[PDB]
C-alpha cells in the first residue's frame, strides 16, 4: 500500500472547492446542445448594457415616475436640476441597474462608466445642458461655476437626442470597495450633476414640461472581483408551496 | 464580434479634438444599442496598460458556488402514536432551485441554463436528558420525477433496484453526488411562458422538464430507546454552465415557489411603487462630504 | 439613411420614413430548422409566402394614465389568416417573428415607448399567492394590459428590462420600432397553443403630452412570422 | 483529477473566456 | 548590487598594512551609510570558507509561521433566557492580525506586505455531569468587510449563495482555507498615516483595504439538553509574501488594537523612559566572570 | 568633494559647501508614473517648474531641552505656492521629495540632529488607549513636537530609526542633510489631505552645547517635491 | 481504488506544516503587483543596518540621554570611560538594536559584528581613545594595560568623526547559542571596553563635556538560526478594542 | 503538491535568495 | 521667487541670477518706475538660519 497522512482541512465541505465527485446516473447520455440565441460567458457582458436610473428616487414618484426627471422653463440663468449619487454599494439611483445589481454580487469594482440621457420632449423643444462628473474630495457642487471645473459634457437637444457623459475612472487604488462607509476614501467615486446651460425653450403648443431618461452602463474596462452575496434578495420564512414540495 | 477576453482593455492615449462632422458622445437610445462612446473620446486620456483579470465574473465562476436548497428538520424516533402528517424517520423533497433564495434570484438572472448538478447532503443531529450522538446511516434515494416514492421507512421501496442510493453516515464528510443534465430539451427552462398540459387546467410556468427529481432521505437505523431530531441540509452546485439570454433581477420579495407573484416591502426600498428607497429631491444629495 | 426602411414579406410591405437602425434579437437572424438540430421525423410543411407575411393587430389607443400593453407570440396569430390554419392543423410550430410597431403624432406631442420583446415572460400576480390562471396568460389578438409595468408583472425592473431586445419609440427622433426575433426556446419545436416564446411589451415611460388640439394617437403593430415550420399533421382542435 | 467514467463527473471548467458583448450591446444591423 | 546569497560570506587572508593615504577604520555616519569596514582591514584574518547558510533568515520563512490570530469562547446550549450581548451559539470576527503580539510585532516590523494567507480553524469542546463530547458541525462563513453578517444561529444568512462557507466537524482535521490576497492595492498597509474618510472625522490608523473580512462561525447543530463550552482557535499563515521598508521593532507593550498608542511598564525593561534595564554605571559589566 | 552640492530645482537653487553625501531613498529616484503602473485613466498635468522647486518652511528654535519636530508630506506643502493649488484644485497626487535640512553653529558649538524620514508614520499617543485625533496630526506648514522621541512617538525606538531614510547633521562635521524620497504608498496615486506618505523628523539625540556666546540657532527645511503628477481636476475645496 | 494507510502524524497540525490549501475564492484575481522601494527578501538584510546602542543604560539617564555617553576631561592617564557588555540574548545595551532584536527571534548565531562610534563634540575638542575588545575567558578587562593586549582600535578625533571596532566571530563552536547563562562557554562573546589613549582637550569656549554615539551592525558573514518567539514583547490580557472586533 | 485550479492556493515559495543590503547600508549617491 | 540659498563656508561668495524675464524685448529708461516697460522686479534678502 501507498504510505498517505491526512492534512488539515480533510474531510471538511467547502462550498467553493473545485473536485470531480461520483455519477449517480451511470452512462448517462444527455441530451445534444442546441444553438440557442444570446449566449452569456461572462458576467461583464451584461453589465455594459445600459439600463435606466431612477434619478427622480423621492416621494410622490409612483412606480413609473421615478424612471424621469422633468426638466422645465427657468427664469433665473445657472440652475441646477438634478444630481445623481454615484455610491453603487448604497441604495442610491445606481442600484437597481444591470451595472448595479451584478456588481453588488461582488465586493471590489474597476473601470469606467457611462451616463447615457435621451431627452424625451418634443421636436419643437430646444436646451442646452451641462452633465458634470466630480471626482471625490469635498461636497457636492451646488452652482455651476463650481460644477463645470470639474469632467462635462454640454449637450444640445436636436436631431440627435442623447449624450454620454464618460465616468472615468479616476482613482488612487486599482479597485474600490463596496463598503458601508459611502464617505471612505476606497469608495466614494464623486458626484454627477447636471445644470441648465440655457434654458429649457418650448412654443406654446408643446407641453411645457419635459422629460430625461437617465441610463447607466460599464465600459470594457470595467472589473469586478470578491464575489459576495447580494443584499437585494433575502428571506425571513420560507415561501408559499415549499412546504408542499415535502408533501 | 466574439473575442477572448481575459482581462479588461487598456486606455490609449487622446488630445485635443475639434472636428466638424463627428460627433462620437451623441448617440441614438432609440436603437436599442448601448452607447460606444470610448473614455478616449470624451476626455483626454492617457495611457493605461489594464492587467486586471476578468475571471471571477464569468458564469461558470458566477453560479458554481455550493448553494442551500433543502432543509428538512424531522424526529428520529418511534413513530407509533405520531400523526400521518409528519415525517417518520423519512422524508421526500421534489429537487427544485426555488426554496432558497440567494440561489433562485442569482438563477433567475437567466432565461436558459444547462448545468450539471452536484449535490451535497450534510447531515446534523441532536438529542431530542444528554447520552450522546449516534452515528447513524442515512440512505438517500433518487427516484426519478413522478414516480414511486416509499411511504415507510422500511418499505420494500428502498431495496432500489435501479434507483440510485447513497448510504452515508453522521460522522463521515458529506455526501456528494453528481446529478447530470437531465432535461429532455437542451436546457433548463428557468422560466417558462406556458401551461404543460393539453388541458387549460394546468399549473402555469411550471414545466416538469425543469424538474431534476425526487430525493428520497430515510435513516436505516431501526430507532433507540430516545428520540433525536435529524436534519438533512442539500447543497447544490450547478457546474459545465452555459447560459443563455440573462433577465432583469427580481427586485421584489419571493411570495412563492409555484409562480413569480410580488407584493413588495411596505416601504422603499423594494416597495412595489418604489425599489430604491427615498432622498428629499432630485438635487439632494444623501452622502454629501461636509 | 437608417431612418428608411421598406420591409417587404410575401404579399405585404411595410414603408417607413422616420425610424430607427432596426434590431435583430441576440445578433440572431431566423433560419429553418436544420438537419443536426431536428427532432420530428416527418416532413415539415414550410407554407412560406402564406405565413410569412406582416400580420396586423387591432391599435391600441395611448391615452393618459396608460400602463403598457403586451402580446404574446404566437398566441396573438393563432387565430389570423394561414398562420392560423397550419397552426391548428399541425402540433409542432417553429418560426421567428418581424415585429414591425407604428405610432407617430405632431412635433408638438412628447412621449417615449419602450418596445420590448420577453423571452418567456412567465407573468405574476398581485399580493396573492395563487398563480395566474389560463384567462389571465392566453389573451390572444387583443392581447393584455401591464397593472404594474414598473416591475414588468413578475417582480422585475423595468429599468433593467434594456437587457432583451428592444427599440424605443421617442416621439420627436423615430415613429417606428422594428424587432427581428428567431426561435428562442429550449426544445428546437413546440405545440403552439400551450406555450409563448416571446412577449412583445409596449411601455409609456414617458406619458403623451402635449398642449396642441387633442387627436387620439394609435399605437398599431405588424407582426410577420419568419421561416415557419409545422411539424404533425392531425385535424383542428 | 477525474477517476470517473462519466465525462459529467468531471470538475468545474473555469477557461471559457470567450465574450461576445455585441449581441447585447450592439444588436443593431447596420 | 543585488546579488543572490545563499550561504553566508567568506574571509579573506589578510597581512601587516601600514599605508598613508588608506584609512578603511575611519568612517562617516552623518552620510546616513552603514560602515563598510572589512574585517580583513581591521585585524589580520586567515581564510575561512564560510558554509553557514542563510535560509532560515527569509522573510517567508521569519512570516510564514501559523500564528493565532482569533480565540472565542461561547456557549454552545438552548439561548433564550441569555441576554442579547452574548454569542448565541455563533459569533463574528472582523479580520485582523493586531489582536494577539506576538504576529502583531513580527508583522510590524515592516511598512508593506504582500501575501497569501492560510487560514486553519481549531475547534475545542467541554462540558459546561459528565456524559460526553458531541462530534458537532461548525459553518465558518467567509463574509466581506462591511456586508451583511448573520444575527442568528438559525438565520437565513447563512445558506451562503456566494458568501465561501467551510463545514467541518470537531473529531476532523482542522479546517484549513487560503484566503488570497485581498487588497485593492498592491500591499497591505501595514501602518496607515492617514485618515479612511473624506470627513475629518474618521478613524486615524485604520485602511479598511488592509481589512480581510468577517469571520462568521455558528454551530450548525441545534442545542442538546445540556450545554457545552465551544473555544474556536483561528490561525493565520502568511504566504507567497513579500515585504517591503521595514522598521523599528515595537519596544513598549501594546496597549489597543486600534492604534499604536503607548504607555510602557513602571520599571526598566521596556519603560518609556527606560528600554533597557540599569546597570551601576558605564563601568559597570553585568556579568562578569570571576 | 562629497561637501559642496549645488540642488537646482525650478528657480530655486541650493549651494551648500559643509554637507555629507546626500541619501537617496532605498536606492531610488523619482519618477513620472509609467503607464504599466498607472490607474487613472485621464491625463494628468505635470506641471514640473512650478511645483518641483525647494519650498522653505519656517525655521524651528533649536534650544535646551527641545525633543525634536516633524512634518508630515504633503501636508506641509498642501497650501504653499503652486503646489498647493494643484493639491486642492485635484483628487490624486504623486510625487517624490527632495528634503534639505539646515543647521549651521560656530566651532565652539556641539550637538547631532538625527534627519529622519519615515514611510507611513502612524503615530500613538501616550497613556490613552483613544486614538490620535485630527488635529494631532495634520498640523500643516507649522507641524509638530515630539512628546516621546525616544520611543518616536509610535511605541518603537529611536535606536533602530536608522533603518529608515536618514541622515545626520554632527555640527563639527556638517551643517546640512538632504534626502531624496521617491513615491512611497501601496497605491500609485494618493488623495494628500488624507493621508501622508513620508514624515521627516528631526531629533536632538546629542542635545546643543557650548561655552561661547549664545545665539539662536534655528533648523531650516526646505523640501523640493520631484516629478509631481496631479490627477481628477475639480473646483478647490 | 488504491490501497492507502495512514501514518503517524496523520490529521495532526503543525504550525510549520509547507502544503497547499483549499482556495476560498475561486478565480479570484490579486492586485497586479507595483514596485514599492525598499523591498526585503532575507531578514539578514535589515541585521546590518547600524542602529544606536545603550551605552547609558543607567539610572538618571532618561530617555535619550541613555543613547549617549558623556566623556570628559581627566587629569590622570589610562582612564576607563565606558564598557560594553555583549550578550545579545541579555538585556544589555545590544538587545533594542536591529541587530539585537532580529537576533532573539532565533537561538543560535555567528558571524562578525561592528562597532561604530560617531564622536559629537565640537570641532575644536581633540582627544584619542582606543577601543579594545577582549575574547572570553576571564574578567572584564579594567586597565588600559589589560585591555590593550586583545583586538583593539586606536581613534583620534579629527576630520572623520567616526571609527568601527570590528568584533570578529572568534568562537570555538559554528555557533553561540542565546541561553539564558551568559557566563557560559558556548553563549559568552567577551567584553569591549573604551580608554582614554591621550585626554579629551577641549578650549574654554567649547563645551567641556562632549558626547559619542555607538552604533552596532553585523556584518555580512552574520548568521541566525533555530527560530523562536522573541522574549521582548507579550501580553496577560487581551489588548483593547480587542472584544468591539467580535461586535 | 498543488491540484487547485488557483496558484495562490499553492506552499509557501522559500527560494528567494536575492539580497540588496546595499539599498538600507550604503543609500548614499557617491 | 527665483532665490538662492548660500551658506558662509570656504567660499565667501554666491551670484543671484536675476534672468530676463520679460514680455517685451527691451524695457525702457522711462521716468514711470512703476509703469509695466520698466519695472524689474525685487530683490529681497533673509535670514536661511
Amino acid at each position: 500500500g501507498v504510505p498517505t497522512y491526512l492534512l488539515p482541512g480533510s474531510g471538511q465541505f467547502l462550498t467553493t472547492d473545485d473536485h470531480s465527485s461520483a455519477p449517480v446516473l451511470p452512462c448517462f447520455n444527455p441530451t445534444p446542445e442546441m444553438h440557442i440565441p444570446g449566449q452569456v460567458r461572462n458576467m461583464l457582458e451584461v453589465v455594459q448594457v445600459e439600463s435606466m436610473m431612477e434619478i427622480n428616487n423621492t416621494e410622490s414618484a409612483v412606480g413609473m415616475e421615478r424612471l424621469k426627471v422633468d426638466i422645465s422653463a427657468l427664469t433665473d440663468v445657472d440652475q441646477l436640476l438634478f444630481n445623481i449619487p454615484l455610491d453603487i454599494q448604497l441604495d442610491g439611483p445606481l442600484r437597481n441597474t444591470l451595472v448595479g445589481n451584478i456588481s453588488r454580487y461582488y465586493t471590489h469594482w474597476s473601470g469606467s462608466l457611462e451616463m447615457t440621457f435621451m431627452f424625451c420632449g418634443s421636436f419643437m423643444a430646444t436646451g442646452k445642458l451641462i452633465l458634470c462628473y466630480t471626482p471625490p474630495g469635498g461636497s457636492c457642487p451646488t452652482t455651476r461655476e463650481t460644477a463645470m471645473l470639474g469632467t462635462h459634457i454640454v449637450w444640445d437637444f436636436g436631431l440627435q437626442s442623447s449624450v454620454t457623459l464618460i465616468i472615468p475612472w479616476i482613482s488612487g487604488s486599482h479597485y474600490r470597495m463596496f463598503n458601508n462607509d459611502a464617505k471612505s476614501t476606497n469608495a466614494n467615486v464623486g458626484y454627477v450633476t447636471c445644470f441648465m446651460q440655457t434654458n429649457l425653450i418650448v412654443p406654446s403648443e408643446s407641453s411645457d414640461t419635459c422629460s430625461l431618461i437617465g441610463f447607466i452602463a460599464a465600459k470594457d474596462d470595467f472589473s469586478l472581483r470578491l464575489m459576495r452575496d447580494s443584499p437585494d434578495i433575502g428571506q425571513i420564512d420560507h415561501l408559499h408551496a415549499a412546504e408542499a414540495a415535502y408533501q | 464580434i466574439e473575442s477572448i477576453i481575459k482581462t479588461a482593455t487598456d486606455t490609449v492615449k487622446s488630445e485635443i479634438n475639434a472636428e466638424l462632422g463627428v460627433v462620437p458622445s451623441l448617440n441614438a437610445v432609440e436603437t436599442g444599442a448601448t452607447s460606444n462612446t470610448e473614455p478616449e473620446e470624451a476626455i483626454q486620456t492617457r495611457t493605461v496598460i489594464n492587467q486586471h483579470g476578468v475571471s471571477e465574473t464569468l458564469v461558470e465562476n458566477f453560479l458554481s458556488r455550493a448553494a442551500l436548497v433543502s432543509k428538512r428538520s424531522f424526529e428520529y424516533k418511534d413513530h407509533t402514536s405520531s400523526a400521518a402528517q409528519t415525517d417518520k424517520n423519512f422524508f421526500k423533497w421534489t429537487i427544485n432551485t426555488r426554496s432558497f433564495v440567494q440561489l433562485r434570484r442569482k438563477l433567475e438572472l437567466f432565461t436558459y441554463l444547462r448545468f450539471d448538478a452536484e449535490i451535497t447532503i450534510l447531515t446534523t443531529v441532536a438529542v431530542n436528558t444528554y447520552m450522546g450522538l449516534p452515528n447513524l446511516t442515512l440512505q438517500a434515494m433518487f427516484v426519478p420525477t413522478g414516480a414511486l416514492t416509499p411511504e415507510k421507512q422500511d418499505s420494500f421501496h428502498w431495496q432500489s433496484g435501479s434507483n440510485a442510493s447513497v448510504f452515508f453516515k453522521i460522522s463521515d464528510p458529506p455526501a456528494r453526488m453528481t446529478i447530470p443534465f437531465m432535461c429532455i430539451n437542451s436546457a433548463y427552462s428557468v422560466f417558462y411562458d406556458g401551461f404543460a398540459g393539453f388541458e387549460k387546467s394546468g399549473l402555469y410556468g411550471i414545466n416538469p422538464a425543469d424538474t431534476i427529481g425526487n430525493l428520497c432521505v430515510r435513516i436505516v437505523n431501526e430507532h433507540q430507546p430516545v428520540g433525536f431530531t435529524v436534519t438533512v441540509r442539500v447543497y447544490m452546485k450547478p457546474k459545465h454552465i452555459k447560459a443563455w439570454a440573462p433577465r432583469p433581477p427580481r427586485t421584489l420579495p419571493y411570495m412563492s415557489i409555484a409562480n413569480a407573484n410580488y407584493k413588495g416591502k411596505k416601504r422603499a426600498p423594494n416597495a412595489l411603487n418604489a425599489i430604491i428607497g427615498n432622498r428629499d429631491s432630485v438635487k439632494t444629495m444623501p452622502h454629501n462630504i461636509v | 439613411s437608417d431612418r428608411v426602411l421598406q420591409l417587404k414579406l410575401g404579399n405585404s410591405a411595410i414603408v417607413t420614413q422616420e425610424a430607427a437602425n432596426y434590431c435583430c434579437a441576440y445578433g440572431e437572424w431566423p433560419n429553418y430548422l436544420p438537419d443536426h438540430e431536428a427532432v420530428a421525423i416527418d416532413k415539415p410543411t414550410q407554407p412560406e409566402t402564406a405565413t410569412d407575411r406582416f400580420y396586423t393587430l387591432k391599435s391600441v389607443k395611448w391615452e393618459a394614465g396608460s400602463t403598457g400593453w403586451w402580446w404574446k407570440l404566437p398566441d396573438a396569430l393563432n387565430n389570423i389568416g394561414m398562420f392560423g390554419q397550419n397552426v391548428q392543423h399541425h402540433y409542432l410550430y417553429r418560426s421567428g417573428f418581424l415585429i414591425h410597431v407604428q405610432c407617430n403624432a405632431t412635433r408638438f406631442h412628447q412621449g417615449a415607448l419602450l418596445v420590448v420583446a420577453i423571452p418567456e415572460h412567465q407573468r405574476g400576480a398581485h399580493n396573492t399567492n395563487t398563480s395566474p390562471g389560463f384567462d389571465d396568460i392566453m389573451k390572444g389578438e387583443e392581447g393584455g394590459t401591464f397593472n404594474h409595468p414598473y416591475v414588468l408583472d413578475d417582480g422585475t425592473s423595468l429599468a433593467c428590462a434594456t437587457i432583451f431586445p428592444h427599440q424605443w419609440i421617442n416621439l420627436r427622433t423615430n415613429n417606428s420600432a422594428t424587432i427581428v426575433l428567431p426561435w428562442m426556446n429550449a426544445a428546437p419545436m413546440d405545440f403552439p397553443l400551450r406555450h409563448n416564446q416571446w412577449t412583445l411589451a409596449i411601455i409609456p415611460v414617458v406619458p403623451l403630452g402635449t398642449r396642441t388640439m387633442s387627436s387620439m394617437v394609435p399605437i398599431t403593430v405588424s407582426i410577420a412570422p419568419m421561416c415557419c415550420e409545422f411539424n404533425g399533421l392531425r385535424h383542428a382542435i | 483529477i477525474n477517476f470517473y467514467k462519466d465525462s459529467y463527473a468531471a470538475s468545474a471548467s473555469k477557461q471559457d473566456f470567450s465574450q461576445d458583448p455585441s449581441k447585447f450591446t450592439e444588436p443593431v444591423v447596420e
